[PDB]
């Protein structure tokens, strides 16, 4: 329960948020962008993944 | 007497020695499951959420 | 038994003819004694404390 | 005390014998953790014997659940009391109300 | 790389105050502030009352005649008594009062390091004309929460049953809150302020607390088998008479190992040991398979 | 009537306020419901059951 | 009323740019304050120089197509953000990408200056397709004591100063003798390879110690 609400709130998107539309090298600086309060947890973004 | 040493000895005997956990309405075999003991200060048994 | 008989004669201990039935605090419970009551059979001599 | 109540807790606390209820109205002559002595008003008082109502409060003693049952005075020295008022609270009761 | 410092400390009450920090770089108000809140709430010197021996009281579960408070209530009240000491780590005070009326915290005898922050504080009331209460209030200093239950392990003869142990409430801090507002110093791009508004019992000064907090905080950055066991038991374990025990202790014999080395000759040469005492000692030692003049050669190892 | 008694208390209608983790000090996303609930301790106490 | 310091470290590091360090005893609730205050400082605030802005040789904009490169200019900008630069007393240095050919432009294809050091020669800047595919540009670095994105420059490349790529702290129960419960603090970091995680932690918390230099 708690956990699935966690992954649900994590993995999800709203229409507009911090860092909407920007681009990042990978998940590392994605999390780095979020934890610093710069980017919202859920925002539409293109990122390079492997 | 619960001398301070015995605790460490217990940490030795607990390490690779599993224990069995069981609940009241046992239906499917998963009703009893083995875990590895982790010493806890308290009188309550801590049970992994996913189980 | 024999080993016990050796043990006693080595250490010189009189083995009592009396076994210890004393009432002791149950394991794990810790509190303060707030009251004591002594009941005696009518006609049996009351002890000191009583 | 219940912060969010009903209005019944007062009745449950009082009607149950746990709390100590005034027999007759008057003023409190003596307030101890042991006992509470109330001087009865003359109107409610009977002609003979004069008299004051002395309530001997139950103190720490074994309950049936192996819990504690104890009374505390909720009144102060020389206080106005009315007939059918709480003189003392039992365990898990606050000022005539029921605190579980 | 500007380092912060403090500025006006506004004391609004004996209870609480607001301490402020001017020079704070980007986002540092939070990093410093919360971390400071933590140490502030958790680790701080405190002087909370520990042991209390009252007049006719064997246990905290009785009621004393003449006081409407139950003894347990009086202990609970004492636990909320805020005092501050200077040179002493543990002081013992003496409370005395009688007659009808409230007994406050100012009714205690005043000592050298004793400072009562709340003189109006109610310990217990007095209901009868002639009724009197004396008590020794043993106040010691410590950190964190030390309940009365964990206090007994060491034990070591807390026998004065009239002494009721109480839970340790050691900590000046009640409530700590930190707010960062943008602080504009004359010339600088953008800097932040740190308003830490704290709540105390008055027993600790704001500057002092705020100081020790960061003191500890930085202080963490500092790294960023033969022979008989029975021979080492104290002589009290032999359960001798008071006289014999005191005599032996007076002759520098504190353990069984020390006693079993001595001979009858040597013991009889002592100023206080007669034949009766020696008979007792030989009896109790023989009762446990020991004697006098025993050699263990190697006294002591470590 | 509840919200109306919340107005008199200076507290929001939502009953939800901002809360900050005592760990990271950072704010919690979304308002959380805080209030005063009457809670009872039943006697199942673990030192009995164990 | 003496205090407790840790006394059983063990830095277990994977490879070189990655590290997992652990701290054994620690007083109750100290593990979270240390772990967190530090994570905050490590991520949000750290000395380092990577890329702030790079001029475009082919076009004037981040939105365009280069002859010889299928990568969008923004894409190459991300690649540039992933470039490790360690500079000396020179505060701002500028390099050049002069190279051409039928193959990809690496970090070893950049121009060598005196005070400039690139830790990763295998780093990929962009590819070069068939023929000559004209390409070369000038790259300007800068300093920051935190993380400053491209949008934050109001008066463009995201500037990734803090060498930290990832920082996490896990607090678990620590058992010491007759002391009941203590904190065990495990700090796990990933960096860009410029400064090793080990020293990085030191200098990071050193900033903390400097901030407290006015109190204790």
């Amino acid at each position: 329960q708690d956990v699935v609400l966690g992954l649900y709130y994590m993995t999800r998107d709203c229409v507009n948020a911090k860092g909407e539309g920007m681009v990042l090298t990978g998940p590392k600086e994605a999390e780095r962008l979020y934890r610093s309060g710069l980017a919202s947890l859920h925002a539409r973004v293109k990122v390079r993944i492997t | 007497r619960e001398e301070a040493v015995v605790w460490d000895i217990l940490d030795e005997v607990i390490r690779e020695h599993p224990v069995l956990l069981n609940r009241a309405p046992t239906l499917h075999r998963l009703g009893i499951q083995a875990f590895e003991p982790v010493l806890i200060e308290g009188k309550a048994i801590q049970l992994h959420p996913l189980v | 038994t024999p080993e016990e008989k050796l043990l006693r004669a080595i250490f010189g201990e009189k083995a009592s003819d009396v076994k210890d039935s004393s009432l002791r605090v149950p394991n794990g419970v810790s509190g303060t004694v707030i009251d004591v009551q002594v009941f005696t059979r009518d006609g049996v001599e009351k002890d000191k404390r009583a | 005390k219940p912060l969010v109540g009903t209005g019944m807790e007062r009745a449950v606390a009082v009607d149950s014998g746990v709390t100590a209820v005034a027999k007759r109205g008057g003023v409190v002559q003596y307030v101890d953790a042991s006992r509470i002595v109330i001087k009865v008003n003359e109107d409610e008082m009977y002609p003979g014997e004069a008299g004051i109502d002395i309530y001997n409060l139950t103190k720490y003693t074994r309950s049936n659940q192996n819990t504690c049952i104890n009374q505390m005075p909720c009144v102060s020295l020389g206080e106005p009391v009315e007939r059918g008022d709480v003189l003392a609270d039992g365990p898990s009761t606050d000022l005539g109300e029921l605190a579980l | 790389f500007l380092k912060p410092r403090l500025v006006d400390i506004e004391q609004v009450s004996s209870t609480h105050a607001k301490v402020t920090l001017e020079p704070l770089e980007r986002g540092f108000g939070h990093t410093l502030g919360n971390a400071l809140r933590r140490i502030l709430l958790s680790s701080m010197p405190g002087c909370a009352v520990t042991e209390v021996e009252i007049d006719g009281v064997l246990h905290e579960y009785s009621t004393k005649e003449g006081v409407q408070e139950d003894i347990l209530e009086i202990l609970l009240n004492l636990k909320g008594l805020a005092v501050r000491v200077q040179g002493k780590d543990e002081v013992i005070l003496t409370l005395n009062k009688s007659g009808i009326g409230p007994v406050t915290a100012a009714d205690i005898t005043h000592d050298g390091d004793v400072e009562i922050v709340k003189p109006q504080h109610v310990i217990c009331h007095l209901t009868d004309e002639n009724a009197s209460i004396s008590m020794r209030i043993k106040v010691q200093r410590g950190r964190g929460y030390v309940p009365a239950s964990t206090r007994i392990h060491s034990e070591e003869d807390e026998r004065p049953i009239g002494r009721l142990l109480v839970d340790a409430c050691y900590s000046p801090v009640e409530r700590i809150a930190y707010n960062v507002e943008a602080a504009r110093v004359e010339q600088r791009t953008d800097l932040d302020k740190l308003v830490i508004e704290m709540e105390t019992n008055g027993t600790i000064d704001p500057e002092e607390a705020i100081r020790r907090a960061a003191t500890i905080l930085a202080e963490q950055l500092e790294a960023f088998p033969e022979f008989d066991p029975i021979l080492l038991r104290p002589v009290d374990d032999l359960e001798l008479t008071v006289r014999s025990a005191n005599c032996l202790k007076a002759e520098a014999i504190h353990y069984i190992g020390d006693l079993v080395q001595r001979t009858e000759v040597e013991l009889l040469k002592t100023p206080n040991l007669g034949k009766k005492s020696l008979t007792e000692i030989k009896d109790v030692l023989a009762s446990r398979g020991l004697s006098l003049g025993m050699r263990l050669e190697n006294w002591p190892p470590a | 009537e509840i919200k109306e008694l919340l107005k008199l208390g200076d507290l929001p209608t939502s009953g939800q306020i901002r809360l900050y983790d005592g760990r990271t000090g950072e704010q919690f996303e979304r308002p959380v419901t805080v209030g005063y609930m009457y809670m009872l301790k039943l006697n199942h106490l673990v030192d009995d059951k164990m």
